[PDB]
């Protein structure tokens, strides 16, 4: 009971958000499943509990004076981004759905001026932008790309992404199961446009798509597809995150096992978690609980002695009539007026996360992404266009790091009274002997003068260890 | 008077514009920058008397661009910016019933006639307030754990005690927080609610400072994987790395930037507590939403052209079918304010879920990393930013590299050495008028023009602009 | 005729309904006027109907060993146009709905605060407008002035400036 | 109009052409370093050159091709005001915004001579040929007509305005990351990998010109990910090895230039037994024959 005190009517519990009778309050906290609100949430134990949310689990990172953890090993890994792009294109009649076939209150309709073609220009401008976030998202290709009739891509597997030739609808596994996840009115006067795109051209759009980023990495986005071998795409892109090229060239079975594997999970994880695809779900449900309630509000009344027009008019003359005639056109033109409004409102928000999924097929699918977080959680590598019903779903491949030590540092070296600065990565010791490596792996190299520049001498850093930087020339002279 | 031509009719001295014309202001002759806004360029207290003028855009400053001349800085400032956008609104709840039917059988009998109305603005409403959880989630549950800082802040000189949470203080709060919660400021009526929001006020606190015990400890692999701890200076090495500044730049001026890191964040509570109107884009939705709900209220006052607005009045001395429409109007003058105000809060919910989608966009890309996007966390060349709890909304103190302290050097594109072109693989060439050497170009630091920082491609006959040095090998003091 | 069967006074059967006075032609080709339902519409002194091609095939010749290097450029320039701001409209609600009638004016104020609402939203519109270019075009603290001598290395920028 | 008033805009045409003005003067003379901090001049083929330099092209190729690219560069800014002279419908954009307010004010201003079930549309000749006491009820049918006309205006603009500041958004946000830097988002600021761009002013709107840089002519070449040296693998530390058929080269990945693999040009990582698919070939070492 949300606004009231627990003073007024098995077990009764106070809450910020108010009187909450039904429900066990726990001590512990766990992470929340059903919102109430004021952090409380809420079946476990067979009985309903109450309790303050989790936040996470709670670890204190060990910040030390002189140590950087560094990554022994790395997890790719495959995340899926389900966005909406586009809703049905519903189109209504004005006076078939206030009036029908009734020349004498369609006089009365001429009465109110241009409500109908307002409500009609408004629909029709929905109409028209709702091919053209689908037109913005998936035609971003000069040319249709297709894949080679072999697969040989030093190791990596597609046919989970790309379309099958046994399907029928040419059509891959994912975007079969995506197709066959979602569930989907057309009797006084609405009618439900078609799209201008169908799912087989936009399944053939998105296709394209993947062949050129197999085929090409990020070339065909920018200018005409240069071709690459999969492997040295894939170590270009671990070039952009950071990792050099060579831990992909000694991994390189292990990167397309785990990405295989990942890869594999996301049929899995979408044919099994309940309600993945919520928000493609949500902007059907809420388009056709407006058609509902839409068809719905013809029932009502609004002041008049019954809803039906047809026999009014036949127990009615016109001059007594009238005032029923007003009262109905009025109650169904502001309910159709108010349905108008609430889609414009929908669609503004439709527009932009069609505008957002664009931009994101634009830099996560044509190219590779720096900014943090907007392709996927973790290092983004490349991701996958997946063709939805009224949406798209995007296959974010990450580099997440895996298991690390945390060594000890030191941000200067001080050799013969220089200073000597890492080029590339930092300088990681394990206890006795002093290593460079990069940063986001652990490669221990010898610290030598062509990977630390030198830069002022040994007074002006406030940490400095002190070891010998070896150059290749004494031996090679001696 | 705008869109008037005032040859027709307080008068004291007349000017006419191309935005009507104004009257009671003096046009003055120099520009000055637009204070109050009038239009059509033209702006309006000063010596006595208000004045009107043309407005100035800037002050001119025509740059010395030349044929073979660059300017490099020999210093910098770094700047601390606030940001502050609103992710939420309040969450409230109308009961349509209630609000237009106050406690009558005989309008509830006049209101079932109507539909579905009322519950479809309840579904509104209540998509409204799942919507302003969903924004404020979006925006601080970004990471997947609840980082601490360490009990010592050895920090390498950087002080962190305006930002970081004070014990000292109840509900866990920085003082830069806490005098947020003191600079925004915040009934129960018929048929109105205020759902409370599912996240309180000293536990976004915690999202926020579990965000800047992350930061601070791990730089950014906490927002890619586990939180991997780095020594604070050589995060900010690697922050100054990213903008392609050298590191050895920190490393010789370390105590340097932690006093200007610590007198830029210093100045941002004197500055946010000094300046008026820093907080009024969390201001002005307060302001709009309690406005909003007291012309929702105010608007029950009205007759709608029936002989008085109290429905009790107008039953107890009318007639059941008089009485009847005189209900009837006020009704639909009630439900169409009700459906105008739930219009309203859905536009306004609208803005604010974009500006919580640019807040947490900002979260991810400046807080949870760092942005090489230019004026997206802030002016200058942006190193890393700290997110600050706020009344229904979130403020970023966005730590950016500013250049600052410049000097001309005489340029060239290329250096001819025995017949070959060498171009500079990091930096450019410069020269003060009797020696060329090697610099970085975010900051002035001279060196020997040698080949681990040079590479040679082609020859000197075909870059335009090629000067001539000698460029020193160094084999040669083992060679001799 | 939008989503009937064509049995109901050439004739081309689609899925977006009954079109009349349209030939199919089975060749494809770029969209021209969107009918939906991938068929799109003049050509040869007739009304055409076709399905759309998304494009011109291109299979790029994939091999394990194989690099396209670009041994050439070219240097493109490309306009993109955004709008910014609209025109800062206003109305007076007295003066719309009830001119110059006092008679209608003492029934107006007993509607109460509906059309000083929307002179606030069209006001706080007006402000937002300038609020609009002020952010997209004042983004420089100072003006800057290029110099008389137009020195650039041989760019060429009298089209521009 | 019968109480529709137009308010100019606070900046004029002149001022908004003065703001693009002092950003180009801004972005040729000084980079991008004017959105930074100060104004600090650089010669604009070292401005291209690091221009070059973002999106993996080295400074060489400008500085041996400085004169085709200040023609290209001429060519393509000509062909823009070529290209918006003779193809109509290109400011479509900025052409549905002022017909759609235009379009919706003479719907408001037609919605006067409506009839909302009135014996005459216009309030005078109601008022003057009627009693006050029967005529408030003939008055008050055009009264909540018009002002649902009002407020369904008032209702689309206030969405129409809020298209046009998410798209005005979108303008300034283009305007801080393509003209006063250089972006590295992928079809961000035009078609190709972007190098810098023009602000130009427009009515209600502005016309971004992008400067991209698009590859022309590619050809074949075959890889290897690795070069076998006495047990060594070396791998590449800028850019591809490609071959002719006969002989192995570096150069980088978005323009040919091919130099002879040394050491310098590649690093030491492993041995050949571990990396599928590699070649045999020498790498010179350069103090060899310094010391031979
Ligand atoms: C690196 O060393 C530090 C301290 O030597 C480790 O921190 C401790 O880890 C143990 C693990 O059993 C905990 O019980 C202690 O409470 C930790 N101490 C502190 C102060 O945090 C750290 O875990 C080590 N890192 C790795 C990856 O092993
Ligand atoms: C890095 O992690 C991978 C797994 O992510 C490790 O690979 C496993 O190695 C064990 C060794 O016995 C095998 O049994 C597993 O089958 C391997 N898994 C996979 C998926 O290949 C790898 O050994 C780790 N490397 C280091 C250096 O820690
Ligand atoms: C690429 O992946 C697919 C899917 O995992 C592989 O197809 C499987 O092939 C085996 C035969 O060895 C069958 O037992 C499985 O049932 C197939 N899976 C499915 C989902 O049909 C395919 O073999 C892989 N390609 C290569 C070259 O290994
Ligand atoms: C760099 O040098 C130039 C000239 O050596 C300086 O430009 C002069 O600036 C003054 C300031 O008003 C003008 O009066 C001169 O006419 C300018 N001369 C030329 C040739 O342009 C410039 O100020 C110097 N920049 C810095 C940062 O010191
Ligand atoms: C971080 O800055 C604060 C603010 O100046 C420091 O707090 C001051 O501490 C000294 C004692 O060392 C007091 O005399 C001042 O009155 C304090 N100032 C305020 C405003 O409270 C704090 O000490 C600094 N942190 C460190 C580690 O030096
Ligand atoms: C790269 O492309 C440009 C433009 O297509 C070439 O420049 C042309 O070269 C031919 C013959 O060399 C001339 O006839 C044209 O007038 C040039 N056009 C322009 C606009 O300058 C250039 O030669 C190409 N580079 C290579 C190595 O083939
Ligand atoms: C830069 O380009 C412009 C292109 O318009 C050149 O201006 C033209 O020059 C010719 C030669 O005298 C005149 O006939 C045209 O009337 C000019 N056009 C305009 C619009 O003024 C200009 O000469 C070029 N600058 C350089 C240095 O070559
Ligand atoms: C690189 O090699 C491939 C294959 O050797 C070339 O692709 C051929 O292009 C011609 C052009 O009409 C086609 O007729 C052939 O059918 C293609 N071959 C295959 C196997 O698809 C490609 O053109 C070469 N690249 C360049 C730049 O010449
Ligand atoms: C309102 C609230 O939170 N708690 C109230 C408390 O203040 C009050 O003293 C008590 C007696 O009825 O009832 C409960
Ligand atoms: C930390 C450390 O050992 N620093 C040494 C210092 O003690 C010594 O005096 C100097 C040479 O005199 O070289 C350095
Ligand atoms: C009050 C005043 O100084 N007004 C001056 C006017 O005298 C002058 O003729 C004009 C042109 O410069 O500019 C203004
Ligand atoms: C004009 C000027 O500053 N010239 C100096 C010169 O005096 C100095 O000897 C040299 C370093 O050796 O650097 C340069
Ligand atoms: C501008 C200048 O002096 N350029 C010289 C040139 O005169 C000389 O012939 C050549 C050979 O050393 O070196 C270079
Ligand atoms: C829950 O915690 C409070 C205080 O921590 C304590 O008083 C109470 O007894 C606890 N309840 C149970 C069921 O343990
Ligand atoms: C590390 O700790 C010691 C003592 O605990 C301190 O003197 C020193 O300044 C610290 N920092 C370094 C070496 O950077
Ligand atoms: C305004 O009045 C002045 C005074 O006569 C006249 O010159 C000018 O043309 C008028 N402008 C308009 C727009 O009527
Ligand atoms: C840079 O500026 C600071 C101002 O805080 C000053 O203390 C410092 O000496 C300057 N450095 C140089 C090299 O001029
Ligand atoms: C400087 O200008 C002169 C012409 O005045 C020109 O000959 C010379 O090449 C220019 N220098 C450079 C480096 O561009
Ligand atoms: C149209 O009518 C024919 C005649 O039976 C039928 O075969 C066909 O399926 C119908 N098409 C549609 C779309 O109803
Ligand atoms: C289209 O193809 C079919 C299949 O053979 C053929 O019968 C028909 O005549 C063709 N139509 C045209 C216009 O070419
Ligand atoms: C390949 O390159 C080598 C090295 O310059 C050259 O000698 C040879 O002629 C080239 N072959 C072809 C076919 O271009
Ligand atoms: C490329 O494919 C061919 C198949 O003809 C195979 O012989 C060769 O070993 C493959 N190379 C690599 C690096 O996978
Ligand atoms: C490269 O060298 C190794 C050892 O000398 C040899 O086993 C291998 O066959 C060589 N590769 C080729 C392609 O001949």
């Amino acid at each position: 009971y949300q606004g009231v005190n627990c003073t007024e009517v098995s077990n009764v519990f106070q809450t910020r958000a108010g009187c909450l009778i039904g429900a066990e309050h726990v001590n512990n906290s766990y992470e929340c499943d059903i919102p109430i609100g004021a952090g409380i949430c809420a079946v476990a134990s067979q009985s309903i509990i109450a309790y303050t949310m989790s936040l996470g689990v709670e670890n204190s990172v060990a910040y030390s004076n002189n140590s950087i953890a560094i990554p022994t090993n790395f997890t790719i890994s495959v995340t899926t981004e389900i966005l909406p792009v586009s809703m049905t294109k519903t189109s209504v009649d004005c006076t078939m759905y206030i009036c029908g076939d009734s020349t004498e209150c369609s006089n009365l309709l001429l009465q109110y001026g241009s409500f109908c073609t307002q409500l009609n220009r408004a629909l029709t401008g929905i109409a028209v932008e709702q091919d053209k976030n689908t037109q913005e998202v998936f035609a971003q290709v000069k040319q249709i790309y297709k894949t080679p009739p072999i697969k040989d891509f030093g190791g990596f597997n597609f046919s989970q992404i790309l379309p099958d030739p046994s399907k029928p609808s040419k059509r891959s596994p994912i975007e079969d199961l995506l197709f066959n996840k979602v569930t989907l009115q057309k009797f006084n006067g609405l009618t439900v446009l078609p799209p201008l795109l169908t799912d087989e051209m936009i399944a053939q759009y998105t296709s394209a798509l993947l062949a050129g980023t197999i085929t090409s990495g990020w070339t065909f986005g920018a200018g005409p597809a240069l071709q690459i071998p999969f492997p040295m795409q894939m170590a270009y892109r671990f070039n952009g995150i950071g990792v050099t090229q060579n831990v992909l060239y000694e991994n390189q079975k292990l990167i397309a096992n785990q990405f295989n594997s990942a890869i594999g999970k996301i049929q899995d994880s979408l044919s099994s978690t309940p309600s993945a695809l919520g928000k493609l779900q949500d902007v059907v449900n809420q388009n056709a609980q407006a058609l509902n309630t839409l068809v719905k509000q013809l029932s009502s009344n609004f002041g008049a002695i019954s809803s039906v027009l047809n026999d009014i008019l036949s127990r009615l003359d016109p001059p007594e009539a009238e005032v029923q005639i007003d009262r109905l056109i009025t109650g169904r033109l502001q309910s159709l007026q108010t349905y108008v409004t609430q889609q414009l409102i929908r669609a503004a928000e439709i527009r932009a996360s069609a505008n957002l999924a664009a931009t994101k097929m634009s830099e996560c699918v044509l190219g590779q992404s720096k900014r943090v977080d907007f392709c996927g959680k973790g290092y983004h590598l490349m991701s996958f266009p997946q063709s939805a019903p009224h949406g798209v779903v995007f296959l974010h491949v990450t580099y997440v790091p895996a298991q690390e030590k945390n060594f000890t540092t030191a941000p200067a070296i001080c050799h013969d009274g220089k200073a000597h600065f890492p080029r590339e990565g930092v300088f990681v010791s394990n206890g006795t002997h002093w290593f460079v490596t990069q940063r986001n792996f652990y490669e221990p190299q010898i610290i030598t003068t062509d990977n630390t520049f030198v830069s002022g001498n040994c007074d002006v850093v406030i940490g400095i260890v002190n070891n010998t930087v070896y150059d290749p020339l004494q031996p090679e002279l001696d | 008077y705008q869109g008037v031509n005032c040859t027709e009719v307080t008068g004291s001295n007349v000017f006419q514009t191309r935005a009507g014309c104004l009257i009671g202001a003096e046009h003055v002759n120099n520009s000055y920058e637009c204070d109050i806004p009038i239009g059509a360029g033209i702006c309006a207290v000063a010596s006595q008397s208000i004045i009107a003028y043309t407005m100035s855009l800037g002050v001119e400053n025509s740059v010395a661009y030349s044929n073979n001349s660059i300017a490099i800085p020999t210093n910098f400032t770094i700047s601390v910016t606030t940001e502050i956008l609103p992710v939420s609104m309040t969450k409230t709840s109308v009961d349509c019933t209630m609000y237009i039917c106050g406690d009558s059988t005989e309008c509830s009998n006049l209101l079932l006639q109507y539909g579905s109305f009322c519950t479809q603005l309840n579904r509104a409403l209540t998509g409204i307030a799942v919507e302003q959880d969903k924004n404020t989630q979006e925006v601080f549950a970004q990471v997947k754990q609840i980082y601490k800082t360490p009990p010592i802040k050895d920090f390498g000189g950087f002080n962190f005690s305006q930002i970081l949470p004070d014990p000292s203080k109840p509900s866990k709060r920085s003082p830069i927080e806490d005098l947020l919660f003191n600079k925004v400021t915040l009934q129960k009526f018929n048929g109105l609610t205020v759902l409370p929001p599912l996240l309180t006020d000293e536990m976004i606190a915690q999202y926020t400072s579990a965000l800047l015990a992350g930061t601070i400890t791990s730089g950014w692999t906490f927002g890619a994987g586990p939180a991997l701890q780095i020594p604070f200076p050589m995060q900010m090495a690697y922050r100054f790395n990213g903008i392609g500044v050298t590191q050895n730049v920190l490393y010789e001026n370390q105590k340097l930037i932690a006093n200007q890191f610590n007198s830029a964040i210093g100045k941002i509570q004197d500055s946010l507590s000094s300046t008026p109107s820093a907080l009024g884009k969390l201001q002005d939705v307060v302001n709009q939403n309690a406005q909003a709900l007291n012309t929702l209220v105010k608007q029950l006052s009205s007759n709608f052209g029936a002989i008085s607005s109290v429905l009790n009045d107008i039953l107890s001395r009318l007639d059941p079918p008089e009485a009847e429409v005189q209900i009837d109007r006020l009704i639909t003058g009630r439900l169409q304010s009700l459906q105008t105000y739930v219009t309203q809060q859905l536009i306004r919910a609208a803005e604010i879920r974009a500006s919580a989608n640019l807040a947490a966009t900002k979260m991810s890309e400046c807080v949870l990393g760092q942005s090489k996007r230019v004026d997206f966390c802030g002016k200058g060349y942006h190193l890393m930013s700290f997110p600050q709890s706020a009344p229904h909304g979130v403020v970023f103190l966005h730590v950016t590299y500013v250049p600052a302290q410049e000097k001309n050097f005489t340029t060239a594109p290329a250096i001819c050495h025995d017949g070959k072109a060498h171009f500079p693989r990091e930096g450019v060439f410069v020269s003060n008028g009797t020696h060329w050497f090697v610099t970085q170009r975010n900051f002035y630091e001279p060196q020997i023009i040698t080949t681990d920082n040079t590479f040679v491609s082609g020859n000197c006959d075909v870059v335009i602009g090629i000067v001539n040095n000698t460029v020193y090998d160094p084999l040669q003091p083992e060679l001799d």
